């Protein structure tokens, strides 16, 4: 999920944008 | 500012800022 991708590892704009509605 | 380790309120603030008026879903567990 986003924790693994952005907290446990370095986030990206791509990943964050995946969670925008 | 997104290319780092973003945890907790920190991560939520990044979603908030990047998503704007679209909104986002924050599912820490799934
Ligand atoms: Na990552």
């Amino acid at each position: 999920g986003i924790v693994e991708q952005c907290c446990a590892s370095v986030c990206s704009l791509y990943q964050l944008e995946n969670y925008c509605n | 500012f997104v290319n780092q380790h973003l945890c907790g309120s920190h991560l939520v603030e990044a979603l908030y800022l990047v998503c704007g008026e679209r909104g986002f879903f924050y599912t820490p567990k799934a």
